[PDB]
């Protein structure tokens, strides 16, 4: 158990991995001395910081709590790097520069990483502005390359494939809690990706249910959920 | 909490509120309420140190919700019922809810005269050897992406006083329809209402209506045709008006 | 107290006034002095008109209304003084000495503003008398509670009596006792406890929940918890229409203790139940209605005027609701005495199109019977049609709770959409079918149900449309066992015409435009023909009163028809299901014999239900 | 706090007229006071059982009047309060016990030497140079016997009719018992030994707990006040055979719409053990209520429950001179058919089949005995009637639907899960008959096999594997996936069992609901001719006689006949010339299965006949209801 | 364990806890006459490893039809973390009982079905039930470094 106090509550979010650097203390409490039968103490780690854990983030040079987070030095080199002329091709060249050619799959993802601009329009009309991209190609292609790639280069990336993204693993569920049995919703794969980016790959083979219960979040940007009288 | 405030990649957290006196039974579940009243703490039966936050309601106001519990009263000022009637009156107002439905959504005239026929609705019957007949319109959507249909079911979902959107897909037999849940402290069952009972008196809505299970559609029949859900599960029966 | 002794008095008066309940008591004591002591016991009650008192005393009647805690008790005082001073008994019981109930008293009158509903009792009518009205549900066992201990002492040889007091069976409030024997008297050294004198009162607690009909648009019924008076007891089955007099009072601590600081928690809330009233399933017969019905019944075609007079607004299924009739006034049972029991319950199985009105028949079916519940294909589940077991609040104990199928005994079960239950649903309506009892053996409880109930039933075939192609494989969903022991399937086409459709469309476009009694026009709502409530009174009167027999000029007719139907889908059951039929008709026409005019028109509707004629 | 007041009955005159009653009264009606010899016979040892009859009070009384002077209404003392007159009939039987007229055997009883110990203890102590509870030295267990043909005793009621009124009073109720628990000790005298002053202490029991004593109250213990600890002795104590049992309301006393309620009825003393589950019986008890003590009846209050502490139970359920009018009768086997199960017309040969069925086979030490049946025909065809019926007549059999199994339940009394019994349990030694047979659970799909193989009901739940009894005949009904039967369907396709249950099983006997203008006539004019007159019709024939199968067929199960060697010669032969039959659709071949249910049909009639050998005639007509089951396999 | 008084702020240190949590009754001040309420000091006593492993017989020596008896064993210092789940593996060290703590008056816990023991005055009128448990001293069970200079220090 980890305690979150002052603006660590409301940081972590249930199936977030989470770095803790926080400290260890240990308290006595009697019922593991009453279940135990020996002198036991439980452990409790106050938390001090809570770093998301993004990516695979195999470098180590990124040192900081935030990794998207930027000084205003790095804001005053995005304000000169913008200014270039030619900043588009630079960044479809610069994505997944471990990848030769396909400059149609460089460009769709930059757009679909980008994004557009949601609109609302006088309180009753409302736009999407993601950009999903689907990339149909032949075995061999690094298909599923530009997908890791997206995963260590989106805030919020989400992964699923195949048979093994359920129709309510994705969209999201509602499960019995153990503690008075009450029905609670639980966030699925694109609840965790509610500013970000799912991925979905081998999307062919997955289930028909499997495939397309994600029409709502889709084309609505949005998941209405009616079950165990809970709207 | 409200939808459109929710924070990034969490949920919307329930808190418990209580009301005093005059307050008490003037909002309907499913409303969009603003609440003014005291932040204060009471402790609960239920680690160190964790006494539950609640809300102490001094005003509730509320322009979608009218009349409490619905009495078929009339509560509206007379200014306004005479700007009303006034509406009434008008030679073109046909064409008024017509435009006023979809505004951003070109084309679907008949689909806009259908949707101000469903808000409006029939008038409910009454005969003398019980004979209930049907005071309200349901209308399906069949047809090809791209033609708008969603947003005419958010539009439906946003003008009308008592309406609930739901899905094909996270949708339940027991979701639509009433579910019988337990108590945690008492151990028995009770019925808790679901998205049909949310609606009783308004508009459901239903997205992706070709997708929903067959076994999840057919709970619905008596919902939509005799008004009701007759429920005999677990050593309670009963038949609740839904009224959608 | 004084003002006690004067609202003794002032009841007392109000008793001399109206000497009516004076002899009701009387007639009350002299019908228990003469079927208990000479060769079904009156208890101790009257029924109060409050309009009675009104007149007599204003100040009373608000009393009683307003604040009955503190009226109540000086009427039982002053309505006991007169019951022993009318009592004139030689010899007594020690038993009958010891203990007596008091009188206790039952109202009856219009209430006005009291009269409420279990959703619109609030806090503001706490400690006042309200009539509530609602469906029984939840009724607790049956359990003694003792309200005074009678003792003996060897030693000084004398009975001493403690009496005993509980918040709900006393309106003041008392200082509450334990429920601890007196091991030890004071002066008389050991006492022993005897059973027999001391006083014991049946307790129950029951849930009134409000009536499905008055529910508000998007609110869910409400409830109350009702304590029913030893009197009263059994008085209420689950499932009927109550209308409960009593003091709604509130009891306990509630939160106000010093462990419970700043718990928002409410007061736990009763209604101590002075009276219960059916509101009349079993409706009185007056001797004008019994002459009604005896000049109805002569006639020929009395079958046809209660078949036209089953609802009006539907059009077609003339014979369906001639089976309807014959439905409601099921046939004779016959018990035999190696144990076989041959239902007497015909059940009716209507499958066929869309909108044939048969979920609208299903609908007035269950208004017009005595005893009616209504089922759904994906809103029941085989435990809850039957029976579940829970435990009970007042006692900690488990019990069962009677589902759809079992609390419909006497009576009629309306199920909708029957082509799609679910196959444990399947199991258990199969099993009522076949054995008409249901066997529980679960949570260390083995016990059997009776079920006597008739079934009507509505489905779609298989298909989204009924085919003309007379598939037996077709016609419905459910195995063909399930369909064997309905007695009468009926197959509904809706062929699409001209000439007897625009009859049904004048038909229910003249349903359309009426308008009911005494509304204003535009507003919204808040060949002779017998009203429903006479047919209701001719069904229950053919229900108690006679009992058919069969003869044989019905007899050699129903086995020719039988032999013509099968010998030239067919089972040895239709036998039985003519009979099913035949007695039902001479409930029709209040005969105790069966006659050849049962049996033809018995022919004849099975020869529509299977053949179509 | 205690208020008095006064009742008009006089508990001294009573007393004086139950120990006048005691030696005055005498039954000279069937042809010395006989309580007395009962009483003697107490200090004899010879009875533990002293039953007063309220009838013969009520006959003492009439007597008293038959006098001229009046009694003080003691019948009514005893129906009004019967739990203080209890313990006033033991004081009046100890204050009038009789002297022991045989040998004492004063080593086997050591209260009597606890006695005389105490005795010399108060010689010793008094000599100066009550002693114990009456419940301690009371050997007898006193009952009471309601009056009857003489009165709320006299009248039998429902569980439903007992209301809170009837506590105190000896009650009568009818009902079947669901539960019975085992014979536990309950305890009312506890003795405990002090270890310092080595006196004793008695102390009674009169609740559901009790608290113990820890130091010692005598009079030399507390004299020199030396703290002795108490030590509890089991061999001096107290005990009684306590059994607490439920009882449930009879499904014809409940009304319309209601579910029967539950009583408990606890049994003390010599009337342990009698009480059975599943066994209507009527109870008369004294009707007590039970309080809790401490926090349970803090909390609960004034809401108490109840009990039946019961003091009567009665059971509501030449041979072979009647087996000999049977012989000269003629034609058993016609009759036996034909009288079962009167409610259907002809099909002959399946009734004796069903007839046989309660009949059985022989046993080897091992080869079982039983013989198994099926109904493998059209619905419609009255299948849970003969169900029913060959329910009736044959005991220790119940119907039993596949919608079974046996298996224990929790929520028992006590907390672990109790052995309850299945239908194939209750129905171990008879018959059990399944309906539904092609509709049936998986589990017992497994099951049935270890019922016919091995006999036994072998279940493993919560840690506990147990192997239960059931050496159950099978009958069992099947109807087919499709109601119709056509050549066109192969049988076993068509009724969809796995072929190894029919390769156990012995005879399928097909019936087939086929349009037959005379037959159905026969069939139609029967059918609703148990419909003109009151209960059973006119049989045409011999009549039925329900009450004499079950001797008979407990005879023919009492001989067990066996059969010669040229007989055998023959069956081999028969079983040969199936064999060459069996070359020769239905497929169901001659198996040595088959030879074994042969011999089993053959040592039945062996059985109906009474006879010691088997008859060449009666093996070939077995033979011939063989071909009949080919027959029927056809059609 | 190392306890504070919370009067005169005395230390009273190496008291030992058997198997329930335990404080000093006796003040070493002469002057204080404190009894009970002693507050723990967590940096200054010492703390060991604990892993409480539960075992059964193998499956060579289970006989017919037995469901297979259960036995805890405890690890403590250096063999924690030693043996996992589902190895075939010999303990060796020390058979020891272990009592009821609940029944012994444990702080903050109620007193909690076989009869055993009693007539004890931390057990008042309860009694006291035993558990046989194992002390283990040594653990074997009977059931990668990819660079050149660490692989030939490893090797023989
Ligand atoms: N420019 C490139 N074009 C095609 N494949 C590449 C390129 N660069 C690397 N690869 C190879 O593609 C492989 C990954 O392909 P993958 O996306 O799994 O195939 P698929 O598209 O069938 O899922 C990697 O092992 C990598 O060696
Ligand atoms: N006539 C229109 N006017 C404005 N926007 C439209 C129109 N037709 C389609 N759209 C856009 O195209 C999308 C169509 O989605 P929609 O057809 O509602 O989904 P579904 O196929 O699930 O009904 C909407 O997001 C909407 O913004
Ligand atoms: N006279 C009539 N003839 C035919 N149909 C009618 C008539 N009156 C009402 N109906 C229709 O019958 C319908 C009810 O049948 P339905 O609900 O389809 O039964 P089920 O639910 O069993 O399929 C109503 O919608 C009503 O419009
Ligand atoms: N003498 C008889 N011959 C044939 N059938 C009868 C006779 N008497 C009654 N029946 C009918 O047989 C039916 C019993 O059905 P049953 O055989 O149990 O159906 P299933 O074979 O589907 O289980 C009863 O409903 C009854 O109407
Ligand atoms: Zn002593
Ligand atoms: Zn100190």
């Amino acid at each position: 158990e980890v305690i979150l106090l002052a603006d660590l509550v409301d940081v972590s979010k249930p199936g977030e991995e989470v770095e803790v650097t926080g400290i260890y203390k240990n308290n006595y409490d009697g019922n593991l001395n009453a279940k135990n039968g020996f002198p036991v103490f439980a452990t409790i780690i106050e938390a001090n910081s809570i770093k998301r854990r993004e990516g695979n983030t195999a470098n180590e040079g990124e040192e900081g709590l935030d990794v998207f987070s930027w000084t205003e030095e790095e804001e005053r080199e995005f304000r000169k790097i913008s200014r270039d002329r030619g900043i588009i091709d630079k960044i479809i060249s610069s994505m997944a520069p471990s990848i030769y050619g396909h400059r149609d799959i460089k460009t769709a993802v930059a757009c679909s990483l980008f994004g557009g601009v949601p609109k609302n329009v006088n309180g009753k009309h409302s736009i999407r502005g993601d950009i999903n991209v689907l990339l149909l190609g032949d075995p061999g292609t690094a298909k599923s390359q530009i997908l890791k790639y997206v995963e260590k280069t989106a805030h919020r990336a989400v992964f699923a494939t195949g048979q093994g993204a359920s129709a309510v693993g994705l969209t999201a569920s509602v499960r019995k809690d153990p503690i008075t049995k009450e029905w609670t919703l639980e966030g699925g794969a694109l609840v965790l990706a509610d500013k970000g980016v799912c991925l979905i790959d081998e999307f062919d083979k997955m289930n028909d249910q499997d495939r397309t219960s994600i029409h709502e979040a889709m084309e609505q940007q949005s998941i209405s959920i009616s079950k165990a009288g809970i709207v | 909490e409200i939808p459109e405030l929710v924070p990034v990649g969490e949920m919307p957290r329930n808190l418990t509120m209580t009301c005093d006196r005059y307050l008490t039974n003037k909002v309907i579940p499913g409303t969009r309420v603003t609440i003014v009243g005291i932040y204060s703490i009471y402790n609960s039966k239920n680690g160190v140190a964790i006494r539950t936050p609640y809300i102490k309601i001094l005003g509730i106001q509320s322009d979608v919700e009218t009349s409490s519990i619905w009495n078929s009263v009339t509560m509206f000022t007379e200014e306004e019922e005479e700007e009303f009637l006034q509406l009434s009156r008008n030679p073109k107002l046909y064409e008024i809810l017509t435009n006023s439905i979809a505004p951003s959504i070109f084309g679907n005239e008949d689909i806009k005269k259908a949707i101000v026929c469903l808000l409006m609705g029939g008038s409910k019957k009454i005969l003398p050897d019980g004979m209930r007949l049907r005071g309200d319109i349901n209308v399906l959507l069949l047809g090809d992406p791209g033609t708008a249909k969603s947003q005419l079911l958010k539009f439906v979902e946003k003008v009308s006083p008592i309406a609930v959107y739901t899905s094909g897909k996270g949708s339940s037999a027991a979701g639509l329809t009433a579910s019988v849940q337990r108590d945690p402290m008492t151990r028995e069952f009770y019925l808790e209402g679901g998205a049909m009972v949310l609606a009783d008196g308004g508009v459901v809505c239903i997205d992706e209506f070709d997708k929903m299970r067959d076994e999840d559609r057919v709970a619905i029949h008596e919902a939509m045709e005799q008004q009701t859900i007759s429920i005999a599960k677990a050593g309670i029966t009963t038949v609740l008006n839904s009224r959608t | 107290d004084a003002v006690f002794g004067d609202r003794v008095r002032r009841f007392q008066e109000f008793l001399d006034t109206f000497t009516s309940y004076r002899d009701s008591v009387r007639s009350i004591q002299v019908y228990n002095s003469n079927n208990a002591a000479n060769y079904n016991i009156l208890p101790h009650r009257i029924i109060i008109s409050l309009d009675d008192l009104r007149e007599f005393d204003r100040s009373f009647w608000s009393g009683i209304l307003v604040e009955p805690a503190y009226f109540i008790p000086p009427a039982e005082k002053a309505l006991t003084d007169l019951a022993d001073s009318m009592d004139d008994v030689p010899h007594p019981n020690a038993s009958a000495v010891s203990s007596r109930h008091p009188w206790k008293l039952s109202f009856k009158g219009s209430f006005g503003a009291h009269a409420l509903s279990p959703r619109t009792l609030t806090a503001q009518h706490l400690n006042k008398l309200v009539s509530v009205e609602g469906i029984v549900t939840k009724t607790s066992l049956v359990r003694p509670k003792l309200i005074r201990s009678v003792h003996y002492a060897a030693k000084t040889g004398r009975f001493h009596y403690r009496d005993y007091t509980d918040a709900t069976t006393t309106l003041t409030t008392r200082i509450p006792t334990p429920a601890i024997y007196p091991t030890e008297d004071t002066e008389g050294n050991k006492l022993t406890t005897e059973y027999g004198y001391s006083t014991f009162i049946d307790h129950q607690r029951i849930t009134v929940q409000e009536m499905p009909e008055m529910a508000p648009a998007g609110q869910l019924p409400r409830s109350i918890d009702v304590i029913l008076d030893d009197d009263l007891v059994d008085k209420t089955k689950p499932g009927d229409r109550v209308n409960v007099v009593g003091v709604f009072k509130s009891l306990g601590a509630g939160g106000m203790n010093q462990s419970n600081s700043n718990t928002l928690i409410g007061f736990k809330t009763l209604i101590l139940g002075n009276t219960v009233y059916p509101l009349a399933a079993r409706q009185m017969l007056t001797d004008f209605d019994i002459r009604n019905i005896n000049k109805l019944s002569k006639k020929k075609d009395i079958f046809d005027i209660l078949s036209q007079s089953l609802a009006p607004s539907i059009y077609g299924h003339d014979h369906i609701k001639k089976a309807i009739l014959l439905m409601l006034m099921g046939g004779v049972e016959k018990n035999l005495e190696n144990g076989s029991h041959l239902r007497g319950d015909i059940n009716i199985l209507m499958v066929g199109d869309p909108s044939t009105a048969k979920s609208q028949l299903l609908r007035f079916v269950l208004n017009t019977a005595s005893l009616a519940i209504a089922t759904t294909g994906r809103g029941s589940s085989g435990v809850g049609l039957t029976a579940a077991v829970t435990t009970d609040r007042e006692t900690g104990e488990r019990r069962l709770e009677a589902g759809a199928m079992v609390l419909a005994d006497r009576g009629v079960v309306c199920i909708d959409e029957f082509d799609k239950m679910t196959d444990v649903d399947r199991v258990a309506i199969h099993e009522v079918m076949e054995q008409q009892t249901v066997t529980i053996a679960k949570a260390g409880i083995h016990t059997t149900l009776n079920a006597r109930c008739s079934v009507i039933a509505a489905a779609n075939p298989v298909f989204g449309q009924y085919d003309v192609n007379r598939d037996p494989h077709q016609n419905i969903a459910l195995p063909d066992s399930l369909l064997s022991r309905f007695d009468l399937l009926f197959v509904v086409t809706d062929d699409i015409n001209e000439i007897r459709d625009r009859s049904i469309s004048e038909h229910v476009l003249r349903t359309h435009r009426y308008l009911p009694p005494g509304y204003l026009e535009g507003e919204p709502v808040r060949p002779k023909l017998v009203t429903i409530p006479f047919l209701r009174k001719y069904v229950q009167y053919a229900k108690e009163r006679v009992i058919p027999q069969l003869t044989q000029e019905a007899i050699n007719v129903i086995v020719k028809n039988y032999t013509d139907l099968r010998n030239d889908p067919i089972t040895a059951r239709t036998l039985e299901t003519l009979i099913r039929l035949a007695t039902a008709h001479a409930k029709v026409r209040l005969s105790k014999t069966v006659n050849k005019v049962d049996a033809k028109v018995a022919a004849n509707l099975l020869r529509f239900a299977l053949l179509g004629e | 706090a205690l208020p008095s007041i006064q009742l008009p009955v006089d508990y001294n005159n009573l007393f004086n007229e139950i120990t006048d009653f005691l030696v005055t009264f005498k039954q000279d009606t069937l042809s010395g006071p006989k309580y007395m010899a009962m009483l003697q016979k107490v200090a004899n040892r010879e009875l533990n059982s002293v039953i007063i009859d309220l009838d013969d009070i009520l006959q003492y009384q009439n007597e008293k009047f038959l006098q001229g002077t009046q009694a003080d209404d003691l019948v009514s003392a005893i129906q009004q309060n019967a739990n203080h007159f209890t313990e006033l009939f033991c004081r009046a039987i100890d204050n009038n016990m009789p002297l022991p007229t045989k040998e004492i055997d004063y080593k086997d009883d050591v209260l009597d030497v606890i006695l005389n110990q105490r005795r010399l203890r108060n010689e010793r102590m008094l000599s100066d140079r009550e002693l114990f509870p009456p419940n301690l030295t009371r050997r007898y267990f006193l009952y009471f016997k309601p009056l009857s043909q003489n009165a709320i005793s006299s009248k039998p009621l429902s569980v439903r009719q007992i209301k809170g009124d009837f506590l105190g009073q000896l009650i009568t109720v009818r009902g079947i018992i669901t539960r019975v628990s085992d014979v536990k000790p309950a305890v009312e005298v506890i003795a405990y030994t002090c270890d310092q002053c080595g006196y004793e202490v008695f102390q009674e029991v009169n609740s559901r707990t009790f608290t113990p004593l820890s130091e010692c109250t005598s009079e030399e213990c507390s004299q020199n006040q030396t703290k002795g600890q108490l030590f509890m002795s089991t061999r001096a104590s107290k005990f009684s055979a306590f059994q607490e049992c439920k009882i449930q309301e009879l499904s014809q006393q409940v009304p319309v719409g209601h579910i029967p309620r539950s009583l408990n009825i606890h049994v003390n003393g010599t009337l342990v053990r009698s009480l059975s589950p599943g066994d209507i019986v009527d109870v008369t008890g004294i009707f007590l209520p039970a309080p809790y003590t401490g926090f349970k009846a803090l909390k609960a209050g004034l809401l108490t429950e109840t009990y039946l502490e019961a003091q009567f139970v009665r059971q509501h359920k030449d041979v072979e001179e009647r087996v000999m009018e049977l012989i000269t009768s003629g034609d058993v086997y016609n009759r036996l058919a034909k009288s079962i199960a009167p409610e259907i017309y002809g099909n002959l040969d399946v009734k004796k089949a069903l007839l046989l069925l309660l009949v059985g086979g022989v046993d080897k030490r091992k080869i079982r005995g039983d013989i198994n049946v099926c109904l493998m025909g059209d619905p419609g065809v009255a299948k849970s009637q003969l169900l029913k019926a060959i329910c009736k007549i044959s005991p220790r059999g119940v119907y039993t639907t596949g919608k079974l199994t046996a298996a224990v339940m929790k929520d028992p009394v006590t907390d672990e899960m109790i052995l309850e019994g299945g239908a194939l349990v209750l129905a171990d030694n008879g018959i059990c008959c399944i309906d539904e047979f092609d509709k049936m659970d998986e589990s017992d799909r497994t099951a049935i096999h270890e019922v016919m193989e091995q006999q036994t009901i072998s279940i493993s739940k919560a840690g506990i594997n147990t192997t239960l009894n059931a050496r159950t005949s099978i009958l069992a009904a099947a109807n087919p996936l499709y109601g119709r039967y056509n050549p066109r369907l192969s049988p076993l396709d068509n009724i969809n069992l796995p072929a190894a249950l029919l390769s156990r099983f012995d005879i399928l006997f097909l019936m087939l609901d086929i349009p037959s203008r005379d037959d159905d006539e026969k069939l139609a004019e029967h059918v609703t001719y148990v419909h003109m007159h009151n209960k059973q019709p006119d049989l045409d024939f011999t009549p039925v006689e329900p009450s004499k199968m079950r001797e008979y067929i407990a005879y023919a199960k009492t001989k067990r006949p066996v059969m010669s060697e040229a007989v055998n010669d023959y069956v081999v032969q028969a079983y040969i010339r199936l064999r060459q039959d069996s070359k020769r659709f239905s497929f169901g071949q001659a198996t040595p299965r088959t030879l074994l249910g042969i011999i089993r049909l053959s040592q039945a009639l062996a059985k109906l006949r009474l006879a010691d050998m088997v008859d060449i005639d009666d093996v070939e007509e077995a033979l011939r209801l063989v071909r009949v089951s080919k027959e029927s396999l056809y059609q | 364990a190392s306890f504070t008084c919370d009067m005169c702020r005395a230390i009273v240190d190496n008291v030992e806890q058997s198997f329930k949590y335990t404080e000093p009754t006796f003040c070493p001040n002469p002057s204080c006459e404190n009894r009970a309420f002693w507050t723990l000091n967590v940096t200054r006593s010492r703390f060991l490893d604990w892993q409480k492993v539960r075992i059964q017989e193998n499956a060579n020596e289970i006989p017919t039809g037995s469901m297979p008896r259960t036995l805890d064993v405890i690890l403590r210092g250096d063999s924690v973390e030693r043996a996992k789940p589902g190895d075939r593996c010999k303990f060796t060290g020390v058979e020891i009982v272990v009592p009821d703590v609940t029944q012994l008056g444990l702080p903050g816990v109620k007193p909690s079905l076989n009869s055993g023991v009693t007539g004890l005055r931390s057990l008042g009128v309860r009694d006291l039930t035993y558990k046989i448990s194992f002390l283990a001293c040594h653990v074997i069970s009977i059931g990668n470094e990819r660079d050149q200079e660490v692989f030939l220090n490893s090797l023989s």
